[PDB]
């Protein structure tokens, strides 16, 4: 779809602001020990590209509300000082900033 | 058991 | 020495309060990533029973003054949701308490 062409591009811009790909991939808890029971909700780009592939979202705002889970889901779970939780809050706003 | 990522 | 009895006796009283040892020893920055970054003056009972053999400490207030190091680095780097955080906070009350 159409819907498809658009949330493809967003997905795309955004992942670039990700180099080392920290959110390209779920989380497990054998790199994060504890993740699981903490974040209830887990997120990240590559199960929002299945989601775009399988047409799940049906709005920009349906995308926007993934995007923020995955950088919030971050946030959270990681230290203030670390990279993760650096590029969460850095990428979250500006990814809103740039698909609006 | 202990910390984040990293 | 009179006071490394004490000590001694202090310690023990404390180290009961850590069945897991999660005290015992040096935290490594391989069991804890980051950990050296960002805890700039390590503790453990495991130093402070060296310290209390080698008559470094010259009176009680120094040695509790090495077991409030230990929590607070424990406190600073664990969140607070785990086992790590919740032993330390619960130590440090508990064990100035048994040493008034």
């Amino acid at each position: 779809t159409p819907i498809q062409q658009l949330l493809e591009h967003f997905l795309r811009q955004l992942q670039r602001k990700d180099p080392h790909g920290f959110f390209a991939f779920p989380v497990t808890d054998a790199i994060a020990p504890g993740y699981s029971m903490i974040i209830k909700h887990p997120m990240d780009f590559g199960t929002m590209k299945d989601k775009i592939v399988a047409n799940e979202y049906k709005s920009v705002t349906e995308f926007k509300a993934d995007f923020k889970l995955m950088c919030d889901n971050a946030m959270t779970y990681n230290r203030p000082d670390t990279v993760y939780y650096k590029l969460a809050k850095k990428i979250l706003h500006a990814g809103f900033k740039m698909m609006s | 058991g202990k910390g984040g990522k990293g």
